[PDB]
């Protein structure tokens, strides 16, 4: 019932200072005041359901292809959440096993990657115990995007093309005979290609700015 | 080419020579139906060949649903003996196809819309009425029914050498407008 | 558009459309149902639902590019 | 020098290449499962179908006999 | 809209395969020369 806005504005509030600092978070905390997010007159039912649904809010943010920044953010909300609560039994988080086997590599990375206050976020809700571990995601009865032409195309991947690039030219210069007449069968290679690949890139880009920018 | 056309369907006629009656015939044979208020024949399945006979008070038959010259043939003497079984003086009078409806894929996609604009003359495609072509080929005297997903129908042939040179005939410009 | 990229092969014109303009019609202000359409079109719901679910999952690349969506190409109607 | 060189290098750019495409038709592959399990929801019985009679027949409607119990 | 993304990814990535398909192409073609200037080159010290 609109809980899903303010968990989205927390998020982005988060991933807007690009921090992993959970004292960010903590400020971004007291400051929307989620301390009174569970706080009202509801008896039990409503109240235990009602973080049922809030935990599986924070942890469906936390997967991917979430951002890594928003991943950060979720894991500190559930952390809040769970860490927060009326309810005698503390509702647990459903993990299931599949998103297990990723969120192994994620702590790990967060380990590697100096993010020390994140991963013992991780370790601390593992060591209270707060993953009721499913099978299939919450039960059975009957968005910030990761884009691949990143994954594709970076500016290591752009920059390491035209140093092979500049060493071919520099090396078919020497390798002939002399260094002023290539050979017809031997200029066919495009030394725009890395340009072309900017211009497709660069083209998508805008094209997705111009989605974005309203008319 | 090297697609040949698998046959399917086979209208052949005989004249038994001799008037009969459908009343007769048609309480007295095994898998016979006849309802002259809706047609004047009898209807006589048979399942080996797999055939339809129409039979007629004139003597004249017709089987139908055979997919071999030689197998309606035999279909044709099947329901000829029959006849004869059930007391009437039966023969065998100029057993004649009719028509041979053959059927083959060329397993591409063609865009009709270059054919009809290429072959106005010939091919009558309407979409709104049957949504396939027809190509109306006019050495052998054959219907040719072209569709999106490469199917084509000929029918109306008299032989089989007609329906494969049809074919032959139709396949290159087909080639022509693969999508 | 979708005639040239072959969404709709062997379909009736009028199927086509009869869904385009169910298409166009659900993505601007003027929303028209599948049997209003098909009324004027003289094409069952049922064809126009067919034909518009064979061009919905390339809906972005149909759209004129100086089109003003009403309602965003993503949130097409369900069919 | 020698074309030696020329061929152990282009051996070696055409190992990094191939490991290129190895990981991007991995990625098609997954992508175009991805669209495999779409289409199959696109195409994917309600709880009703199964009640008293749970065993209903294809060619029929009704389900299997009486039992002796 | 995931569908769009999905179906984008996969039209950005097959482009990319098209061109490093033709640069593996051009670059086999390379190779066959190289062999075969290598074996027209070392056939001038076996004399």
């Amino acid at each position: 019932p609109g809980l899903q806005t303010d968990c989205e504005a927390l998020l982005s509030r988060f991933q807007e200072t690009d921090s992993v600092r959970f004292e960010d978070f903590t400020e971004l905390w007291r400051n929307m005041k989620f301390g009174t997010i569970f706080c009202g007159r509801m008896r039990n039912l409503e109240k235990n359901m009602f973080t049922k649904e809030a935990l599986a809010l924070a942890w469906r943010y936390f997967l991917p292809p979430y951002t890594f920044q928003i991943r950060v953010g979720a894991l500190y909300l559930l952390y809040g959440l769970y860490n927060t609560q009326l309810c005698q039994p503390k509702q647990k988080i459903r993990v299931a096993l599949k998103d297990w086997d990723e969120v192994l590599k994620f702590q790990q990375d967060l380990v590697n990657a100096q993010h020390f206050d994140a991963a013992y976020i991780f370790r601390k809700l593992r060591l209270d115990r707060a993953f009721h571990f499913t099978a299939m995601p919450k039960l059975l009865s009957y968005k910030d995007p990761s884009d691949r032409v990143m994954k594709l195309i970076t500016s290591d991947v752009l920059e390491e093309m035209l140093n092979v690039h500049d060493h071919y030219q520099n090396m078919k210069h020497v390798i002939s005979v002399d260094k002023s007449k290539p050979d017809k069968a031997l200029s066919l290679i495009k030394d725009d290609f890395f340009d072309n690949i900017k211009n497709i890139v660069l083209e998508h880009q805008q094209w997705h700015k111009d989605r974005k920018n309203p008319s | 080419s090297g697609i040949v056309p698998q046959l399917q369907n086979i209208v052949s006629t005989v004249n038994l020579g001799c008037k009969l009656d459908l009343k007769t015939i048609a309480l007295r044979a095994r898998n016979a139906e006849y309802n002259p208020k809706r047609f004047a024949a009898v209807i006589m399945r048979i399942r080996e060949p797999r055939t339809t006979a129409l039979i007629f008070s004139s003597g004249k038959m017709v089987c139908t649903g055979a997919k071999s010259e030689e197998q309606s043939r035999l279909a044709a003497r099947k329901y000829a003996r029959v006849v004869q079984k059930l007391g009437f003086p039966a023969k065998f009078l100029d057993f004649k196809i009719q028509n041979m409806v053959g059927s083959c894929d060329v397993k591409f996609p063609i865009r009709l819309e270059g054919l009809v604009l290429t072959h106005q003359q010939f091919s009558s495609y309407e979409p709104e009425l049957f949504p396939g072509l027809i190509y109306r080929m006019i050495k052998p005297r054959i219907v040719l029914l072209i569709f999106v997903s490469g199917k084509v129908v000929l029918t109306g042939a008299k032989v089989r050498a007609e329906i494969y040179e049809a074919f032959e005939n139709i396949y290159p410009i087909l080639k022509g407008f693969r999508k | 558009k979708a005639v040239e990229l072959d969404l709709v092969p062997g379909r009736s014109p009028i199927s086509v459309a009869a869904a385009a303009i169910y298409m166009a019609s659900q993505a601007s202000a003027e929303k028209r149902t599948q049997k209003e359409i098909g009324d004027i079109a003289g094409v069952a719901d049922v064809t126009i639902r067919q034909s518009y679910r064979l061009i919905y999952p390339r809906a972005p690349d149909l759209f004129p590019t100086d089109f003003k969506f009403d309602t965003p190409v993503d949130k097409l109607p369900q069919l | 020098e020698d074309p030696e060189t020329c061929l152990q290098l282009n051996m070696v750019y055409q190992e990094v290449i191939q490991e290129k495409l190895a990981e991007a038709n991995l990625l098609l592959a997954q992508n175009r499962e991805q669209q495999e399990e779409l289409m199959r929801d696109l195409a994917g019985t309600y709880m009703g179908h199964f009640m008293k009679p749970y065993f209903k027949d294809k060619v029929t409607g009704v389900g299997p006999p009486a039992n002796e119990d | 809209s995931r569908l769009q993304e999905l179906r984008k990814e996969e039209e950005t990535l097959l482009r990319l395969k098209a061109a490093l398909h033709d640069q593996l192409n051009r670059l086999k073609v390379e190779e066959l020369a190289l062999q075969s200037m290598i074996s027209s080159r070392r056939g001038d010290e076996m004399l």
